[PDB]
């Protein structure tokens, strides 16, 4: 409904506070997003 | 747009029992005066900044100077006595 749109680099973060951390513990992120590309001509 | 049956016609509606006529009439609901309560604060400590941002970063510069320029001991050429 309200997409996260940072506008300078470093504007919104995602936080996880763990309680127990083992060896080789990681955090696997997965995003979906909208973006605009280059060659903005729009079917010339 | 029905067609009248001439062999078996019918008449208009006859009176039937009714639904107690005042109980189909509503009251007009009587609004009292109201108030958006409290004294509102003038400003809010917003979680996002209200100004523009920049998409790309541009390299900035500032001018510097060099230093006091000295002389030099050049290696000097030979004399052009028709060999050169």
């Amino acid at each position: 409904d309200k997409p996260i749109y940072t506008l300078q680099y470093g504007n919104v973060g995602f936080v996880v506070n763990p309680k127990t951390v083992n060896q080789n513990a990681r955090l696997l992120m997965g995003y979906e997003y909208f973006t605009s590309r280059t060659e903005l001509v729009n079917a010339g | 747009m029905a067609l009248i049956n001439p062999q078996f016609p019918y008449a208009g509606p006859v009176p039937i029992p009714g639904p107690a006529p005042t109980e189909t009439m509503p009251l007009l609901n009587y609004r009292v005066e109201g108030r958006i309560a409290g004294i509102q604060q003038a400003r809010q400590f917003m979680p996002f900044l209200q100004g523009p941002h920049r998409e790309v970063a541009e390299q900035t510069y500032y001018a510097i100077g060099t230093g006091i320029q000295m002389g030099q001991t050049f290696n000097q050429p030979l004399i052009n006595t028709q060999e050169g």
